[PDB]
DNA sequence: GGCGCCCGGC
DNA sequence: GCCGGGCGCC
């Protein structure tokens, strides 16, 4: 049922080897940034899997902004390359997906209250904060952000799957409303 | 500013390439006209070479070589290092790397630039390492421009100041030093470090002495910088390329012997036979790398001179191809591609080692995500080209069959499908290269096995130049194959016909439900970890479903090209596989088949071979379609799903009684196999349409009610599903039934009755959403038009062509829809201009681009007789026009509900169409229907107006030379025209969208366009101002480097002398120092100063423009007799040109000067000092008198008048026709309402001129009301002007403003500084008087007196917290709480006095307290001010001793009457009636003041003069005070400094000491620095966890700008372009 | 919220 | 030659 949600970013996270002396990183590397005194990790570019990749100096990495499973891993490989090129012993030892975040245009306006005001143990709306409704899911562990405009991005899945799963299940319920 | 100033800023900010590119010529002109202002543009262009930005730096770097260029080159015969002892172990060792530097240390920043260059050459020689240890910063303290300059050579300084800059920590500094150092050495180096009187020889040795210096510098820097970039798959080291470059450059001068020790030195620097076996190789070899590359690319002839050389050379390639670093292997195969002809003369062992290893460099798989080996197979390409590496290897085949050539090339085949992009490119383009290679050679690999591989590699591939590459290398192959002999060619691809075939007409599916190609298809590289495999599986989800057919496509391409050339007995099993496809089952495949069909007809030879699949597509286009396509099964199904949940419905909460209603078939019809009884779309229609009417009969009473608000939305879900299914499957039948008819058109037949094909082909240009097989159908369409007309049937011809031309005009957000806007009128539409909604604008969009790309091909393909050969669109294109617009418009023209107007838009939307890709010899037929266009642009009604902008606006971008003399002939000079409103509307639309469309290529015709759009921001109608003002700010810009560009080669003679007319002007009107001298015709009585003059030519150049400004000069520099000099000189013009030509526009009228009531008196004995001959009129007098003057004013040369009696009497003084209207002291209409001001603002008026100290207070919003008075409307309507800049700027002064909003406002205040500064004219009092003695502002302070400390408690105790707790407040009422206590409090600070009149809160206590005081309220020791005042009086000498030299004589101010009698009783008549003194204030009439003036002036008898700060504040000549004091003080700090600076002027000959009389406390704190100095001059998800709803994106706020473009580094080290600029 | 001043009056 | 006033502004 229904019309499939596209993927917008799949963030993944990969666990270096070594300690990384993280500044000579942004020393060395002119497509890498560093500001401790804004946030702690140096946040490396790529262009061809066009990705961000936040380097802590803990050797944890979480790559951003690809839009495959295997181009987030290419991506997240390529990164590890690039350590390894700068002297550090760094490995890639470790490859988990965290998150991936699908997004669908539902052609009709959705009568937001109806949803906020029937199902009450996994709804939740704040119009002035945010103005899409909240909808947290149970079977999935899936987090739907639903707008009035039809609206819906689909966040916390480990695997598309679930977020074809989520949406299929969403749309019989909010085809309800408008 | 100047003109080279804004020239040389261009560089920085510049639209496109173009811009900059004129920009730096016109510099390097500019340096040829004026040699000796080279250094002056020098010390300009450097500084940019330390910007941020790319783009700027490389522009900077540019300018300064073609700035070089023309400059002489030097030679005066017409402490170095050396390059021998660099040790390049310990560089490496020791020394400072560079990197990307630290934070500014500011210390060293804040040093003079001299002493700071002395600093950095002393840190340079320990930075480098000669010092044996590693330097540290701490060892040395840090605690007529430096590239300005025949002794020397002139650069030295520049080049002294570059080569210490080559080492600063940061990279942007080192890429520009090394840029400009490559610059002047490459223009200049001959010529370096010579110096005059010594000998030639002598300066020879001079010369190799300071290039030995540059390289050893530059190789430094080669060995210590590590910075790179690893954005792309091969890291780039831009600051060591660049000096790779610089080493290039240099070495084209340098000596012959030291080029030697420079290839020793790279030589040791790669082999590395000495230095720490560490990761420091990498950089080092790098580095040497790249400086062996422009070494042997710049110095050939070294090479062939002897043999150890190249042996060193191919020795590093030869280590560095087998070297462990990826990015080693890559720069060492880009080392030798530059000498290869060179080498290839080299002993046959070198050649053959060097072979060997590049192959066996390919035997290996390198690392998986090693870009590197496409160098290498660039490498190999090019080796390959030359003949005496194909004899080695025939050579090595003689001895071992294992490296023959035929049996090597397929060491490539692995890489086709490798990880990286580039690495397929490089392998496509090397097996290219081999294939064009005398046959004998290649005939042994052209197989089978490598055609299989390039066909399955044309359908996974995803990139698209590898696919186009691919396809290409496909050509060759198959053609080359096919050369040697067609069944040769067929017995190759034979075993590969049936598996390729099948993969080239696979299906494709839809997201969730792929349909996956049999991977046993796909043959292995070898014979037989990122796996390109989503694209096999046909994952449509992944790979966008425009991908997938974009593969299927080109595959059809391929096997329609390789079927071409098999001879036809052979292709059977093709035949028979494509036959089968064409029914079968899935759209895909049909669609597929077609195509491949389409293909081969196409590049057959000639359609009678391909006549046999003539029958099989005629039956697509003339049979039924399948009512199902297996490709759309998952359609059907959700139908099924959804009807299936209806009937549940009905069964559950319709409660129907269960087995009266049908059971829907469990297999969809489509499924493989599938029975006829599957269910199918029309039994949903059924069920919908009659069984759920049925079923509400069925239903009882007391169900019905409830259950239908559920059962029609059910009804209303499974209908609209429904609609869905039947919209996919009727496109796909458009879909196959365009690609038949398209492959019938391909073969050439043209059925008796064409509609079937006609219709197919029209429904896929009109509904096609994929890109590609729109164009598809474009083209068949356009080749269609050409075989109807050459067969002479005319008539489907024209009928398609008819439809075409309707098809592109149904954009309505391009070509408007004449009904709806027909009546709009007076309205400038470029301004103006559901779901259905959305949905209509993108069906728009397509078939207008399918429509326009059929049109554009059409063109293309009938050439230069298109119009004779297609009469139909001439008619389209002319009849209408000439039709509406030969004579005036019919009437039916402007009937909504008649088709005649749409079918003018339409004619004009054609021409706009058609025009930019019509072949030039049909422009004389465009430039034939630019006169009833431009007839169109001034007609009534709106939309034919916007459509006629609009289609000029294109026919003058694509016919320059002549569309532009037209619109400057006959639209331009009707901007100007008052009586009809259209015209000027029209030509303003005109000039928005050429600025729109043309870009850059206006700037030969700014000069045309500027002057008359800068004429109208001052337009009467409100859209007219806004477009005037849009254009002008974005055509402003290109006027500065206007004036170089050569003339446009077609335009007429008069048009260049208009042009030279007003060049002139704009450049005067940019740069006031430009402005011509004017010599004043009448005798003026007194000589003006220089700057005086200049100011006169300001004015003079204003008034001979009709514009209008603000002699804003500083008070006290005789504003006056500037003002008075040229209003008589007007005058005195004007009266002789009336004389001489009778024209009323130069007729005699009076002129008016409006001042304050007290400059009346001033104003009248100024111009009878100066200008006696003039008769000046005093309207000023009770009104008896003004009524008695009432007629007189037009009798008279100059009328005198007061604001207020402007204001009250604006009934006489408004009838009046008043040439000059000079508002002195026009600071006083800032306000935008007050009286004076919407009086003065009704005054008639040819040229307007406002006087002032201070043209602003706080800001400069405050001009508005000044320039809407000068030039109504100039700066907008109020609300227009607010809400474009005030609200802006406002805004964006708080914290809470976002960045986007601070940035916002600079932007926008900016652009109001831009747009009002040509006007003002301000210069400041220092800067042009010497003679005037200066001025000292001291304070003076005395303490509270006892009552104003207890009435400034009591007042705080009572009072006091109701007002602060007010301040939480922001009503007007309670800042009026705010501003009446500092009101009153001030008051109170001045003297009690003031405030303690009777019934006040504090009254009677006073009393009672003033009783135990024992004295009365007035007694001045409760007034401290009065007991100062004294003070300052006596010890100035003015009442002491009551000789007579009376060193000092005073004014003193107040602001309010109370007070300057409290003053003039205590003070000057209680304690000192020695002193004497004059008054001055409200209580004299107008005309006593300026005696009264007079007598305080001249007669040094009286002592001190008596101010009250509103009467004698402004303007009134007090030269005779040579000191002042200020008792009380007002607010506005402006009005305190100009009381002070009418005191300190022209003419006063003392030292000015000027006293503010303050107390300790209070409010006076808060009034001590103002007027001292300042002049006033969507899915968003926290990525390291989630959270809904971020606040702030910690990591990302800046945005991280965005990742630079990689053409920066393509296009800049390019060492071809390197080698360009050599000469 | 004030106080200024171009007015009409004696 | 003086006066007090209503309109105007900060
Ligand atoms: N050519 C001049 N020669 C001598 N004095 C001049 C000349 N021009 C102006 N002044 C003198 O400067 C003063 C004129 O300044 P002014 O025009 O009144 O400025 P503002 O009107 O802004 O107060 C007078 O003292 C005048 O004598
Ligand atoms: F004429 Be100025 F403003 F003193
Ligand atoms: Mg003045």
């Amino acid at each position: 049922s229904g019309i499939t949600p596209t993927l917008q970013n799949i963030v993944a996270t990969v666990n270096l080897d070594c300690r990384l002396d993280l500044k000579t990183i942004a020393l060395h590397a002119r497509n890498a940034e560093y500001n401790p005194k804004r946030f702690a990790a140096v946040i490396m570019r790529i262009r061809e899997p066009k990705t961000t990749a936040l380097i802590f100096a803990s050797g944890k990495m979480v790559v951003t902004g690809a839009k495959s499973e295997d181009d987030s891993k290419l991506a997240s490989r390529k990164y590890a390359r690039i350590i390894q090129k700068l002297g550090f012993n760094a490995k890639f030892t470790d490859f988990k997906i965290q998150n991936i975040v699908g997004s669908c245009d539902i052609k009709f306006p959705i009568r937001l209250e109806g949803l906020a005001s029937k199902h009450h143990n996994f709804s939740s709306y704040e119009p002035e904060l945010f103005p899409g409704l909240i909808y947290r899911m149970i079977k999935p562990k899936i987090v739907l952000l639903i707008f009035v405009s039809g609206k819906i991005v689909l966040t916390g899945a480990k695997v598309r799957e679930e977020i074809y799963q989520a949406f299929e299940m969403i749309y019989p319920v909010l085809q309800d409303f408008r | 500013a100047t003109r080279l100033d804004r020239l040389v800023t261009i560089l920085e900010t510049g639209s496109t390439r173009l811009i900059r590119d004129t920009a730096v010529n016109q510099l390097a002109d500019w340096q040829k006209q004026h040699p000796e202002e080279l250094f002056n543009l020098l010390s300009r262009v450097v500084p940019y070479l330390r910007h941020k930005d790319w783009e700027t730096r490389t522009t900077a770097a540019k300018a300064i070589g073609k700035i070089i260029e023309n400059a002489p080159l030097y030679d005066p015969n017409a402490n170095f290092f050396r390059l021998e002892s660099l040790d390049v172990a310990t560089i490496v060792k020791y020394g400072r790397p560079l990197l990307r530097g630290g934070p500014v240390d500011y210390n060293l920043a804040a040093l003079d630039p001299q002493k700071r260059l002395a600093h950095l050459k002393k840190t340079l020689n320990g930075r480098l390492g000669l010092l044996g240890r590693v330097f540290e910063d701490e060892e040395m303290p840090v605690e007529e421009i430096e590239a300005d300059d025949g002794a020397e050579w002139p650069f030295e300084r520049l080049c002294e100041f570059l080569k210490v800059d080559l080492f600063d920590p940061q990279w942007e500094t080192r890429h520009g030093a090394a840029m400009g150092l490559r610059e002047v050495i490459r223009v200049h180096g001959a010529g370096a470090g010579r110096r005059r009187g010594k000998t030639r020889k002598e300066n020879n040795d001079l010369n190799r002495q300071w290039l030995d210096d540059l390289a050893y510098r530059l190789l430094c820097v080669l060995m210590l910088d590590k910075f790179t970039d690893y954005s792309s798959d091969t890291s780039v080291a831009p600051i060591r390329e660049t000096v790779g470059q610089t080493l290039g450059a240099v070495l084209r001068h340098i000596s012959v012997e030291s080029v030697h020790a420079i290839y020793r030195l790279l030589y040791c620097m790669v082999t590395q036979e000495d230095l720490p076996s560490e990761q420091n190789m990498w950089a080092v070899c790098h580095g040497g790398m790249v400086g062996l590359r422009y070494v042997v690319a710049v110095r050939k002839d070294l090479l062939l001179q002897d043999g150890d050389m190249i042996d060193g050379v191919v020795r590093c390639v030869m280590q560095g191809l087998g070297d462990i670093d990826d990015d080693v292997r890559s720069v060492s195969a880009a080392t030798l591609i530059p000498m290869a002809k060179e080498f290839v003369m080299m002993r046959r062992s070198a050649l053959d080692s060097l072979i060997n290893i590049v192959w066996e460099s390919l035997s290996n798989l390198g690392d998986d995500l090693s870009a590197s080996t496409g160098k290498i197979m660039d490498l190999l390409a090019t080796l390959c080209s030359f003949p005496e590496v194909l004899e080695a290897m025939k050579v090595s085949a003689s001895q071992d069959e294992e490296r023959s050539f035929t049996l090597l090339v397929p060491r490539l085949y692995p890489f086709l499908r490798h990880t990286i992009t580039s690495v397929r490119l490089a392998v496509l383009k090397a097996l290219m290269t081999f294939a064009n290679l005398g046959g004998e050679t290649s005939q042994g690999w052209l197989n089978g096995r490598i055609l299989r591989l390039i066909f399955q590699n044309i359908i996974v591939e995803r990139d698209q130049d590898t696919l186009n590459m691919s396809l290409e290398l496909w050509t060759t192959l198959v053609r080359r194959l096919a050369a040697r002999d067609p069944a040769i060619l067929a017995d190759e691809f034979e075993a590969h016909a049936e598996p390729m075939m099948q993969l080239a007409l696979h299906p494709i599916g839809v997201p969730r439900h792929p349909i996956p190609m049999n991977p046993a298809l796909f043959q292995k590289p070898s014979g037989g970890h990122d796996v390109d495999g989503h694209m096999i599986q046909g994952e449509v989800d992944l790979v966008g479903v425009d991908v997938l057919i974009r593969s299927r496509i080109s595959a059809a391409k391929a096997m329609g090209l390789i079927m071409s050339f098999i001879p036809t007995p052979r292709l059977a099993s093709y035949d028979t596989a494509v036959l089968q496809a064409l029914s079968s089952p899935y759209a895909s495949t049909q669609l597929a088949a077609a195509m491949v069909i389409d293909e081969y007809a196409k590049n057959c030879s000639t359609p009678e071979v391909a006549s046999r699949f003539i029958e099989p597509l005629q039956k697509i286009i003339d049979l039924e379609r399948p009512s199902h396509y297996r490709d759309l099964v998952t359609y059907v199904q959700r139908v099924r799903s959804a009807s299936q949940q209806l009937i549940n419905l009905f069964r559950d909460h319709g409660k129907v009684s269960q087995g009266k209603l049908p059971t829907l078939a469990v297999v969809v019809q489509g499924e493989p196999e599938a029975g006829p009884g599957a269910f199918s779309i029309a039994n949903a229609e059924k069920v919908v349409n009659e069984d759920f009417e049925r079923l509400k009969r069925l239903m009882a009473p007391g169900q019905r009610l409830i259950a239908l608000p559920q059962l029609n939305e059910a009804r209303e879900q499974t209908v609209e599903v429904i609609e869905e299914a039947k919209a996919a499957k009727e496109a796909r039948d458009a879909r196959i039934k365009a690609a038949a008819a398209c492959a019938l058109v391909a073969m050439k037949v043209l059925p008796k009755k064409p509609s079937p094909l006609i219709k197919a082909i029209m429904d896929s240009i009109k509904t096609e959403e994929n890109q590609e097989l729109q164009s598809r159908s474009a083209a068949t369409i356009a080749r269609l038009v050409q075989l109807f007309t050459e067969s002479g049937r005319r008539g489907p011809a024209e009928k398609v062509v008819a439809n075409l031309v309707k098809f592109s005009c149904v954009e309505v957000a391009e070509t408007p829809e004449f009904p709806i806007h027909a009546h709009k009128t007076n309205v400038i539409l470029s301004m103006q201009k559901a779901v259905k909604y959305a949905r209509e604008a993108k069906a728009a969009r397509i078939t207008r681009r399918g429509a326009k790309e059929a049109l554009e091909i059409l063109s293309k393909n009938f050439g230069a007789e298109l119009l004779e050969r297609v009469p139909t669109l001439r008619t389209f294109m002319e009849e209408p026009l000439v039709r509406a617009f030969s004579g005036d418009l019919p009437p039916e023209a402007r009937d909504p509900e008649n088709a005649f107007g749409q079918e003018i838009v339409d004619a004009m939307s054609v021409i706009r169409t058609m025009t930019p890709t019509l072949h030039p010899a049909l422009h004389p037929f465009v430039m034939q229907q630019v006169p009833l266009v431009i007839k169109a642009l001034r007609s009534d009604l709106s939309v034919f107006r916007y459509m006629a902008a609009k289609c000029m606006a294109t026919i003058c971008s694509v016919i320059t030379v002549d569309g532009m003399t037209a619109l400057v002939e006959k639209v331009l000079p009707s901007i100007n025209n008052p009586l009809d409103l259209s015209f000027r509307q029209g030509a303003i639309e005109v000039i928005y969208h050429l600025i729109a469309v043309m870009g850059d290529a206006i700037l030969p015709y700014v000069i045309f366009l500027i002057v008359p759009v800068l004429g109208r921001m001052s337009d009467s109608d409100n859209q007219i101002r806004l477009i005037a003002t849009t254009s002008f700010a974005t055509l402003v810009k290109l006027v500065p480097l206007e004036a170089g560009i050569p003339d446009p080669p077609g335009l007429s003679e008069e048009l260049l002398k208009g042009r030279d007319r007003e060049r002139t002007f704009i450049a005067q009107l940019l740069d006031p120092k430009k402005i011509e001298p004017f010599k004043i015709p009448v005798a003026i009585k007194a000589e003006l100063r220089s700057y005086q003059q200049e100011g006169v030519n300001w004015l003079a150049f204003l008034n001979k423009y009709h514009l209008h400004g603000i002699l804003c000069d500083d008070m006290g520099l005789g504003k006056t007799l500037q003002t008075i000099c040229i209003v008589a000189s007007d005058h005195h013009q004007r009266a002789e040109e009336f004389a001489r030509t009778g024209a009323p526009e130069v007729r005699k009228l009076p002129s008016l000067i409006i001042c304050p009531p007290t400059l009346s008196g001033h104003w009248q004995q100024e111009i009878k000092t100066y200008a006696p001959f003039l008769t000046v009129t005093a309207y000023v007098g009770s009104p008896a008198e003004r009524r008695a003057m009432k007629d007189s004013l037009d009798k008279t040369d100059i009328v005198i008048t007061s604001y207020d009696v402007c204001r009250n009497d604006i009934d006489v003084i408004e009838k009046y026709n008043w040439n000059y209207c000079v508002l002195d002291e026009g600071h006083l209409i800032k306000n935008p309402k007050a009286k004076i001001t919407l009086a003065v603002k009704r005054l008639t008026s040819n040229h307007r001129l406002i006087l002032t100290g201070t043209p602003i207070q706080n800001n400069v919003l405050e001009l508005w009301s000044l320039f809407d008075f000068l030039m109504p409307g100039f700066l907008g309507a109020e609300k227009v002007f607010l809400d474009r800049f005030a609200k802006p700027i406002a805004n964006s002064r708080y914290s809470k403003a976002s960045s986007k909003e601070q940035e916002a406002g600079a932007l926008a205040i900016e652009a109001l500084h831009k747009q009002v500064l040509p006007f003002l004219l301000r210069r400041l009092k220092e800067e042009v008087l010497n003679d005037l003695p200066p001025k000292i502002l001291q304070n003076y302070y005395c303490d509270l007196s006892d009552l104003q400390r207890k009435l400034f408690e009591d007042f705080t105790k009572r009072e006091g917290k109701k007002i602060t707790e007010t301040a939480g407040r922001d009503d007007k009422e309670a800042k009026q709480h705010i501003f009446q206590a500092l009101q009153y409090m001030r008051k109170l600070c001045n003297s009690p006095a003031l405030v303690m009149k009777p019934g006040h809160k504090a009254y009677e206590d006073t009393q009672k307290y003033l009783a135990k005081h024992g004295t009365t309220l007035e007694d001045p020791i409760h007034a401290p001010k009065l007991g100062a005042l004294r003070d300052l009086l006596v010890d100035c000498g003015i009442g002491v001793e009551g000789t007579p030299i009376k060193p000092h004589r005073a004014l003193i101010f107040c602001q309010m009457k109370e007070m300057l009698d409290m003053v003039q009783n205590t003070v000057l008549k209680q304690m000192l009636p020695s002193v004497s003194y004059l008054r001055l204030d409200g209580s004299v009439e107008a005309n006593k003041r300026q005696d009264i003036v007079n007598k305080f002036n001249s007669d040094p008898s009286y002592d001190v003069l008596l101010l009250t700060t509103s009467v004698g504040g402004l303007g009134l000549n007090l030269t005779g005070a040579d000191t002042v004091i200020f008792v009380e003080h007002d607010w506005n700090p402006q009005k305190d400094l100009q009381a002070m600076d009418r005191a300190h002027r022209i003419g006063q000959k003392k030292v000015v000491n000027v006293y503010r009389i303050i107390t300790r406390g209070t409010l006076e704190e808060k009034i001590l620095s103002l007027q001292r100095f300042k002049i006033d001059v969507d899915m968003v998800d926290i990525e390291t966890g989630d959270v809904r709803r971020p606040g702030k994106k910690a990591a990302w706020l800046e945005g991280l700008g965005e990742l630079w473009d990689n053409a920066q580094y393509e296009e800049s080290f390019d060492l071809d372009g390197f080698l360009k600029t050599m000469q």
